[PDB]
């Protein structure tokens, strides 16, 4: 009686969430590179948003944010080419910290 | 040709000539380490040489 694969799937919050667009996720800051701050959400790529000047103090490693997702990854396809161009990063808006 | 009439004019003429002087050495060398708006090809071309266009297939 071992789970499959295909329950997995189904189940998982991602697929359950929907479309990224304009959904409220929770993110982890992983990486600080000056101002910029580097942020896993439970995808495949991180997102790169840069500290906010009111209170930029608080966002350290481990900091819990809130985003509102636009896209799970960056692509398109410009003229000539046979394959997508993708930056390996999802666009996110930052919208403070989880205030638990 | 008196320079003695003429003086408030050239003053006009000379003041300017200054100003602008110091405007063509202030743009040149600002503009190319400035960084405003566009950027430049040099370092433009680094940007898409890092994510080449492909028409072929690998």
């Amino acid at each position: 009686n071992v789970e499959s694969f295909a329950s997995m799937l189904r189940h998982s919050p991602l697929t359950q969430m929907g479309p990224a667009k304009d959904k409220l996720v929770i993110g982890r800051i992983f990486h600080i590179v000056e101002n910029d701050l580097y942020i896993d959400f439970g995808g495949k790529f991180h997102c790169v948003c840069r500290r906010p000047e009111v209170d930029g103090e608080k966002y350290q490693k481990g900091t819990r944010v809130r985003l509102r997702l636009l896209d799970l990854e960056l692509t398109s396809r410009f003229l000539g080419a046979t394959t997508d161009t993708t930056v390996l990063e999802a666009n996110a808006v930052l919208l403070g910290i989880q205030e638990s | 040709f008196r320079d003695d009439a003429c003086r408030k004019e050239i003053q006009g003429f000379l003041d300017c000539a200054a100003r602008a002087q110091e405007a063509r050495k202030m743009r040149s060398i600002q503009e190319t380490l400035g960084e405003s708006g566009s950027l430049l090809p040099n370092k433009l071309n680094k940007l898409l040489q890092r994510f080449p266009n492909k028409p072929y297939l690998s």
